[PDB]
């Protein structure tokens, strides 16, 4: 039922406004290990011989690096993505050039997606950046991914219930609430926000009266974008493992300056990152995906702020690679 | 200390009293009989009860209305009885989800949802009359009935009168436990903070003061009960010592004081007033004001703050910033 | 200078504290001891809040806010601008309720009557210490309590609310608030009631206890009586913040996540997961 | 534009405001403030002496008059003039305007502080079909006590200094309400019968316990007209004796508790 004290607490507002962080250290620990996982950076190699665009035969990303450079690379890969599967997951045995299987093509995309992150997406980043660990945390399928339609469980390592179950229907406010931090909201934020960029998040009006013309009957947006935008913002909150006043005074959701963190301005970002990624890489893989990993609609699984963040206002507790691997970005 | 405030030490029993109203007196169905734990903290007698025409239309639109709603939340869960009960909470009728205007909504969106409010409405109503009448019959003032009145008219705002005067149904008041909570901050957040609204405030300040009102006035009557102060109708036609050690209290507390009968009407009034503050807030809402913090900041009443961590633009107005 | 009916009543004795040396009137007002320490505290809270506001940027009532210092203050003294002046202010507050409250039993003494009146009135004297002294005590900070201001006190109940999600699927909340909506609703049907009894207009009779009862038995099938309904008001009173006060304590010390999540002791059973 | 705005800065919302708040001081200070004061006005001063005219403030804190239909025939009109007749043995203890009064006699006997009564009507309480509604339980023969509960008849009573002070013979029963509200009881060696509140009465299985008067002061309790009825004005007398003990039973209970 409960959680015994004591509670780590923080400040993110003046004095006497309640605005912090509240968190159970139990909890924190459980995720810092969980996280400590990230394998440490492989040896550094010299660069020694000539660029692996003349040595392979089918290396169209990585081409400027020489081979001891890419073959390190290639060991990162397969700690992150299938260290359990080993180079196999991706190659043909007998003929390293062969795209013949579909982790070999994905990988391809996946490591031109990931040096876009760390080179267009450094408003969200900064230089933390990404490897393909931050997602994938040492499985092919990333424990935290969304189809079209709500899943449980959250994290796809654990096995579903008969109720939990996308096919059963009688589990489907469940499976929304999950997804909003236990809330009776009833509205899907991903498809709603994240899957592309054709809703706005924003709801409440910027001015003290009402303005004619956008104020009665047809005109108006429903009431229900705001229960939407609210259940984004519990789903957010919880993918992030903090609360509202993380990012927002109370006072004012809708204003900036005094009334917002920088954490709201980052998250702003992010929400932009999360529609490029989704729209422009990860949702036109379902052409090279088997249809295991399909969802009911033919879709790819895709990504929210969960997919990174796993329940962390950083992810991973704010670890790096960047500086020990250059070939992931940030790209001239 | 006087144990009869903490409960009733020696019940009594007696012949059923009943007073005789002007007109439905066949109408009193049940028999009675007494339950004696009830008896040490109340009157032990229950039932019979009256059952006219106005009580059984309310049962019967409102019996309409939660099975309307009853029926909507099973197809929610697709009619598993095992996970009805589980999510029985989260479970709901919602108002239109897209924006039709004032058009009549579609059964799957929204029109189950305005005939459970329309078999509702005339629940509330019928049991309106049922309050109002049974006062006169009985030969006594209206005062509950108007109270009352206060109460239904707030549910009406809610519930249609606002949608109406903005022109969109969906923005009523859903059907279901956490459900109609959720209604509650979607509302506040797109009328720009509900504590920036007068009229949420003077609604809370009665009901604050309602249970001020409540607990003294409550708390007094059995610090004077050993001079019978609960036989208040008699003290306020033959004021006895009771209502002056009341009267003094206060008056020696405060510097002033009601009379036994006026304590009343301030309660009354206090209680009014939750409901016809809210009432008007609400009216005022979406039709006249949009943002209430931008309405307080606009007329100057709302307190600012220094930036603890660095103030931070709308990164959307940056230059060259995406949509 | 007195009702017609109160000489009768204005007598010594009845003090805790004193004896005759307060036992005395100004006015209406009884004196006492704990009306002189009333006043001491409320004209002292009451310099203090005018110097500190004179400090601070505004004049206008509703802008104006005394808060408490930043948490890395933990639970000790605070500059005086900067958090002490609402540390002093909170002290004050304290005397002037408790002064006020035993002042209140005096009262009760001399007229011979029943102390339930500031019985009840220690429930939010209660309720007032959970809020800025038992739970900053719990988290370890005076950070957490609320700041003194109109408007400024509904910014630190609105963003405390929004530290847990959403506040309304709190369980102590939820009992509070029956209570609040419950209570409300009992004062108008008892007001309303003595009311229409009196008062049934165009020269009709008053009517008796017996009316009373038969009116609400007719209606709802049952009637509590006239002495019950005022135990059952300060009990329904009451408990808006007795139960209150678990979903107030309960948040942080022993709930760090939202609370529509708590639920989950329900939703997540084997059982029917 | 804008929907509530009008001409050079206001809106409705602010006109509103104001209103409410005019609604809000008219109801208070001219209804419910006036209703307030009709008992007790107008006020007593050291003697107001100007009989040939009344000051203004008296008659402008004032409601007109309502007239009650009493139940069994009778009017009440509110307010209206009503001094305190009867003497009372209260000598002031100093000069100031509101210093006590000290009673000069016996307080009990006296019916003065927490001992006063209110000079209410000589005047039986009656049901709704005009009965007399505070009877004795050997009159209301068709009232019981309820199964579980003790019957006192028959039980002594302990007074304040643990002396038995006399026996339960009956319980008065409110035949409006079904509630026992007071016990009557023989006091031990004076050949006469007291009333007692129940909410002085400390209701035990093998006594009655009460803590308010000492057992001699039993003597002394008002007597009633009739045995077997009693008016308002007598109920409180008899409830206004045992709560003047609880400050003068004993010369220790009215100096300070610390
Ligand atoms: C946990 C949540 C709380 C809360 C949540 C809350 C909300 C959501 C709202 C209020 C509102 C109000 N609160 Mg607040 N509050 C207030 C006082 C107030 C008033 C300004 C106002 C109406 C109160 C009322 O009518 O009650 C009933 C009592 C009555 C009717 C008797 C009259 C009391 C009188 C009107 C109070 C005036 C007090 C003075 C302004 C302050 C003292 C000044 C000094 C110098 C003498 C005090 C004095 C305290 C203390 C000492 O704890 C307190 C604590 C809390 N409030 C907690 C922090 N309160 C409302 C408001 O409009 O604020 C702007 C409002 O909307
Ligand atoms: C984040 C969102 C919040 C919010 C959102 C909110 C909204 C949107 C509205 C309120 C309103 C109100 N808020 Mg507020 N609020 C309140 C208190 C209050 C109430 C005093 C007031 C009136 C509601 C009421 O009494 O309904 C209880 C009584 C009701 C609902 C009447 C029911 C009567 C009916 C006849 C009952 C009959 C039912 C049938 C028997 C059952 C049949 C059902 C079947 C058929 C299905 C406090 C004390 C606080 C604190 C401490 O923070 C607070 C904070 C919040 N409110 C946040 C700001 N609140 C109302 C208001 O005043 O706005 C100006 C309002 O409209
Ligand atoms: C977004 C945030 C929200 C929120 C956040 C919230 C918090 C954080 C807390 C509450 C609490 C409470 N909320 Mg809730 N709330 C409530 C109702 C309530 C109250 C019933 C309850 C107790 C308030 C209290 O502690 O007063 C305090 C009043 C006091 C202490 C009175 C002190 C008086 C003092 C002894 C004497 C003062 C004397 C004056 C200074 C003297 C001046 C007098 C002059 C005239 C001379 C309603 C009805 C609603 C609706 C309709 O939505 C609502 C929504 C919300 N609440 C939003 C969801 N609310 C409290 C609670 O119980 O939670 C479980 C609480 O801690
Ligand atoms: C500030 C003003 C307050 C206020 C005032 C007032 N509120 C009143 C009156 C006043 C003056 C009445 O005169 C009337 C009444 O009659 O009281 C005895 C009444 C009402 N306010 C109810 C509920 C409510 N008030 C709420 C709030 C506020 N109100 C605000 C706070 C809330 C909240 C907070 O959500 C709720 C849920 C119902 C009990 C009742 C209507 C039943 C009905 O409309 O029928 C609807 C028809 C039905 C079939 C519903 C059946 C179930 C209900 C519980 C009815 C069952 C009764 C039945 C007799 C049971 C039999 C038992 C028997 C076998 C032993
Ligand atoms: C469930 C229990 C209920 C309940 C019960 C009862 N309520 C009682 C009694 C009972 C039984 C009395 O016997 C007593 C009284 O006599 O009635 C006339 C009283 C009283 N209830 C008052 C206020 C009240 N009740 C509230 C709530 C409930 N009550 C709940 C609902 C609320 C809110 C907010 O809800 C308020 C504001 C005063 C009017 C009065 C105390 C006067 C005092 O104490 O004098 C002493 C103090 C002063 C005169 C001023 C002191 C100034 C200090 C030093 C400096 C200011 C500091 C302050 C903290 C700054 C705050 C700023 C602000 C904007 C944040
Ligand atoms: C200057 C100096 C040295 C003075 C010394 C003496 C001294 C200690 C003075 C104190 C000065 C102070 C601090 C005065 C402030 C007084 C205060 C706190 C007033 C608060 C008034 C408020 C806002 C009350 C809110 C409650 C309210 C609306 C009450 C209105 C209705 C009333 C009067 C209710 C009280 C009341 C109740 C509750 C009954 O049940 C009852 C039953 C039968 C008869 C009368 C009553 C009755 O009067
Ligand atoms: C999927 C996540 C992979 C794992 C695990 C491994 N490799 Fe890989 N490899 C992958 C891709 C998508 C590519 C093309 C790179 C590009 O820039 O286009 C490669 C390439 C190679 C090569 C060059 C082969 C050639 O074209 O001649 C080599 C030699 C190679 N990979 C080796 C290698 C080893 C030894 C691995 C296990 C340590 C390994 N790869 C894992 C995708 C993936
Ligand atoms: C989150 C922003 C990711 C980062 C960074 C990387 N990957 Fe990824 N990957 C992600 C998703 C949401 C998916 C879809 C789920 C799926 O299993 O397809 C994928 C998929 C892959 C695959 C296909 C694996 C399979 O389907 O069995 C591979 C081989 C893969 N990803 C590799 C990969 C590499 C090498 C990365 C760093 C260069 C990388 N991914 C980053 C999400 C994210
Ligand atoms: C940071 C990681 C955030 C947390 C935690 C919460 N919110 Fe948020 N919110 C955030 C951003 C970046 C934005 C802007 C979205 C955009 O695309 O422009 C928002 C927006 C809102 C709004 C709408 C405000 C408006 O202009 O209409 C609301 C009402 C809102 N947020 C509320 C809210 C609540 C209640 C939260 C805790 C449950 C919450 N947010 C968390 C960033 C972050
Ligand atoms: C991987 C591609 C990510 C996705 C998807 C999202 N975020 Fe992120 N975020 C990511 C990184 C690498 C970092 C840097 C950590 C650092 O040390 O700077 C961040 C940072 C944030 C922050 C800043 C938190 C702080 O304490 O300063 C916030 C508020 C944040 N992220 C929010 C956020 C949201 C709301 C997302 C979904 C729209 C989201 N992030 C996705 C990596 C990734
Ligand atoms: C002209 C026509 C076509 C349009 C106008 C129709 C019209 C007048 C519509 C009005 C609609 C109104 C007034 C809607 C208001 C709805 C509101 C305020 C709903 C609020 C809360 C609802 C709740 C809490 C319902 C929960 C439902 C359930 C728990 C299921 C029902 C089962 C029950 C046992 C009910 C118990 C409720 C409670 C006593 C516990
Ligand atoms: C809008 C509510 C309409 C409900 C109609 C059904 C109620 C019937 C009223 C009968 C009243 C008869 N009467 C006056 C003798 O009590
Ligand atoms: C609880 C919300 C209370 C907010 C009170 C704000 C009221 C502002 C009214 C302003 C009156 C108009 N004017 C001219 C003085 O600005
Ligand atoms: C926010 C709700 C406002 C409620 C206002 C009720 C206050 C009662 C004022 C009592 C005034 C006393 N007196 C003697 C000056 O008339
Ligand atoms: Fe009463």
């Amino acid at each position: 039922c409960f959680e015994p004290p004591p509670a780590t607490t923080t400040q993110t507002g003046f004095r006497g406004l309640s605005m912090g962080e509240v968190l159970h250290p139990a909890t924190v620990k459980a995720k810092k290990e969980r996280d400590a996982q990230y394998p440490p950076a492989l040896a550094a190699v010299k660069a020694e011989g000539p660029p692996v665009s003349q040595v392979y035969k089918n290396v169209k990303v990585l081409g400027n690096l020489t081979e001891a450079e890419f073959l390190r690379t290639m060991t990162a890969i397969t700690e992150w993505v299938s260290p359990q599967e080993g180079c196999t997951y991706c190659h043909d045995e007998n003929n390293l050039a062969s795209e013949a299987k579909y982790p070999y093509v994905v990988a391809r995309r996946m490591l031109e997606m990931t040096r876009a992150i760390n080179t267009n997406w450094t408003q969200h980043v900064a230089q933390t950046g990404v490897t393909c660990y931050t997602c994938h945390r040492g499985t092919p399928l990333p424990p935290y991914v969304r189809y079209l339609e709500p899943t449980l469980p959250l994290n796809n390592r654990e096995t579903p219930t008969h109720v939990e179950r996308v096919e059963t229907r009688s589990g489907y406010v469940v499976r929304l609430a999950k997804y909003t931090a236990y809330s009776a909201l009833n509205y899907d934020p991903f498809t709603m926000f994240l899957a592309n960029d054709k809703r706005q998040v924003r709801v409440v009006p910027q001015t003290a009266l009402p303005l004619v013309g956008v104020s009665r009957g047809k005109e108006r947006r429903p009431l229900s974008d705001a229960y939407a935008t609210f259940a984004l913002m519990m789903s957010i909150s919880d993918s992030l493992g903090t609360n509202c006043t993380f990012c927002h005074n109370a006072q004012t959701f809708e204003s900036w300056g005094k009334k917002s963190t920088p954490q709201r301005a980052i998250a702003w970002w992010g929400i932009r990152m999360v529609r490029d990624l989704n729209m422009n890489y990860l949702a036109p893989l379902n052409a090279s995906l088997p249809a295991s990993r399909l969802g009911r609609q033919g879709e790819a699984p895709q990504a929210d702020c969960r997919t990174c963040h796993q329940g962390v206002t950083k992810p991973l507790f704010g670890a790096s690679r960047l500086k020990d691997y250059p070939e992931l970005g940030p790209i001239k | 200390a006087d144990y009869q405030t903490i409960y009733t030490q020696i019940q009594a029993r007696g012949p059923h009293i009943t007073v005789s109203g002007e007109w439905g007196d066949n109408d009193r169905v049940g028999k009675p009989f007494y339950s004696y734990w009830l008896g040490k903290i109340g009157d032990a007698q229950i039932g019979p009860i009256y059952l006219g025409a106005s009580g059984i239309a309310a049962f019967a639109f409102g019996s309409t209305a939660i099975l309307i709603i009853l029926f909507n939340m099973a197809a929610e869960v697709h009619f598993d009885p095992l996970q009805f009960f589980r999510q029985f909470f989260w479970l709901g009728l919602y108002p239109p989800k897209a924006q039709y205007g004032m058009g009549i909504p579609p059964l799957h969106d929204g029109g189950w949802w305005l005939m459970a409010g329309l078999f509702m409405t005339l629940s509330l109503g019928s049991w309106w009359i049922r309050v109002y009448s049974r006062a006169r019959a009985l030969g006594l003032g209206t005062h509950i009935a108007w109270n009352f009145a206060a109460a239904i008219f707030f549910v009406l705002c809610i519930g249609c009168i606002h949608p109406t005067l903005v022109g969109s149904w969906s923005e009523g008041v859903p059907f279901g436990i956490w459900p109609h909570i959720d209604w509650l901050t979607a509302f506040s957040i797109r009328y720009g903070n509900f504590y920036y609204c007068p009229w949420h405030g003077f609604s809370i300040g009665f009901a604050y003061g309602c249970g001020l009102l409540f607990a003294a006035h409550g708390a007094t009557i059995l610090a004077v009960a050993r001079f019978g102060g609960d036989r208040e109708i008699e003290q306020i036609t033959d004021r006895g010592t009771a209502v002056e050690r009341a009267a003094l209290f206060w008056r020696w507390t405060i510097g002033f004081n009601a009379t036994i009968e006026s304590v009343h009407r301030w309660g009354w009034f206090f209680s009014l007033m939750v409901m016809v503050s809210a009432s008007v807030g609400i009216l005022l809402t979406g039709t006249f004001v949009d943002n209430w913090y931008l309405w307080c900041v606009k007329h100057g009443a709302a307190p600012d703050y220094p930036a603890y961590l660095p103030a931070t633009p709308d990164p959307a107005s940056l230059p060259g910033a995406p949509k | 200078a007195l009702l017609s009916f109160e000489r009768k009543y204005r007598v010594r004795g009845g003090t805790l504290i004193g004896g005759d040396l307060f036992d005395f009137w100004v006015g209406p007002y009884f004196v006492g001891f704990f009306g002189v320490s009333a006043i001491f505290f409320i004209f002292l809270g009451v310099s203090l809040i005018g110097y500190a506001a004179s400090q601070g940027p505004t004049w206008d009532p509703f802008a104006i806010s005394i808060n408490p210092p930043d948490l890395k203050y933990g639970l000790g003294a605070a500059p005086l601008l900067e958090g002490g002046f609402w540390q002093a202010i909170t002290v004050c507050a304290l005397g002037a309720f408790i002064s006020w409250m035993l002042r209140e039993v005096e009262i009760s003494r001399k007229l011979g009557i029943g102390w339930h009146v500031p019985l009840a009135f220690c429930v939010p004297i209660f309720m007032f210490c959970v809020l800025q002294v038992f739970r900053p005590l719990l988290l370890g900070s005076w950070g957490h309590a609320f700041p003194y201001g109109i408007l400024s006190h509904l910014d630190w109940v609105n963003n405390f609310g929004y530290q847990y999600l959403n506040w309304h699927y709190n369980p102590g909340h939820m009992s509070s608030v029956s209570f609040l909506f419950v209570n409300a609703m009992a004062l108008g049907l008892h007001g309303g009631l003595i009311l229409s009894v009196a008062n049934p207009g165009d020269g009709d009779k008053v009517k008796t206890a017996e009316h009373e009862n038969q009116y609400f038995r007719d209606v709802v099938g049952y009637s509590i009586g006239a002495l019950s309904i005022h135990r059952l008001g300060l009990f329904l009173a009451s408990n808006i913040f007795l139960t209150g006060a678990f979903g107030t304590i309960a948040s942080g010390p022993f709930w760090t996540r939202g609370w529509p999540e708590w639920w989950g002791w329900w939703l997540d059973i084997p059982f029917w997961s | 534009m804008y929907h509530g705005a009008l001409a050079q800065h206001l809106d409705i919302a602010q006109l509103v405001w104001y209103a409410q708040w005019l609604v809000i001081w008219t109801v208070v200070l001219l209804y419910l403030r006036r209703e307030d004061r009709r008992e007790g006005y107008p006020l007593v001063e050291p003697l107001g002496l100007v009989k040939l005219a009344p000051e203004d403030g008296q008659v402008y804190e004032l409601p007109y008059p309502k007239t009650f239909v009493l139940p069994h025939g009778g009017t009440v009109t509110v307010p209206r003039r009503r001094p305190e007749t009867r003497e009372l043995k209260l000598a002031q203890t100093d000069g100031f305007e509101g210093a006590p009064l000290q009673p000069t006699g016996n307080p009990l006997v006296d019916a003065v502080g927490p001992a006063s009564y209110a000079e209410r009507a000589e005047v039986v309480d009656a049901t709704v079909d005009g009965k007399a509604k505070i009877v004795p339980l050997r009159v209301a023969t068709d009232f019981s006590i309820a199964e579980g509960d003790v019957d006192p008849r028959g039980l002594p009573v302990v007074a304040a200094d643990g002396v038995e002070a006399g026996t339960v013979t009956d319980l008065w029963v409110d035949r409006s309400e079904h509630y026992f509200r007071y016990l009557e009881l023989s006091v031990a060696g004076s050949a006469r019968t007291a009333l007692i509140p129940l909410g002085f009465c400390d209701v035990k299985k093998d006594k009655i316990v009460v803590t308010s008067i000492l057992s001699e002061q039993f003597a002394n309790v008002p007597r009633l007209q009739s045995r077997d009825q009693i008016t308002l004005r007598e109920e409180d007398k008899v409830s206004a004796y045992y709560a003047g003990g609880l400050l003068y039973a004993t010369p220790e209970r009215a100096e300070s508790l610390l």
